[PDB]
């Protein structure tokens, strides 16, 4: 959020009304949400002694 | 007479305010400037909060 802010800053200094810059983020925000869905792929094929390989996978990225 | 003083009577109670003029309205019209300026730039899809 605090990025989208700093470089919120360099374009209101080029007098771009803030609304064209809030709907700017909104479009790119739902384009890149549109994307991102596209391109991950789906693991409910795999058995259960795989899917709980997804779940170490994951365990340790937040620990 | 039963006081060296003789304190003349004032009509109002003091802090009362007193108002005449052509003007004293217009403090009320820039008072309501000042709120309408507030709210001014808010008008619109294109406003501010």
């Amino acid at each position: 959020a605090s990025a989208l802010l700093d470089q919120a800053l360099e374009l209101i200094q080029k007098g771009i009304h803030p609304i064209k810059i809030a709907n700017g983020f909104d479009e790119a925000a739902k384009l890149a949400i549109s994307k991102l869905e596209e391109t991950c792929d789906d693991i409910s094929a795999s058995n259960d002694e795989l899917f709980r390989d997804f779940l170490l996978r994951a365990a340790k990225t937040s620990l | 007479n039963f006081g060296s003083q003789t304190p003349t009577i004032v009509v109002l109670k003091e802090g009362t305010d007193a108002s005449q003029g052509k003007g004293q309205i217009i403090s009320n019209i820039n008072a309501c400037v000042a709120v309408q300026e507030a709210l001014k730039p808010t008008l619109g899809p294109l406003g501010s909060d």
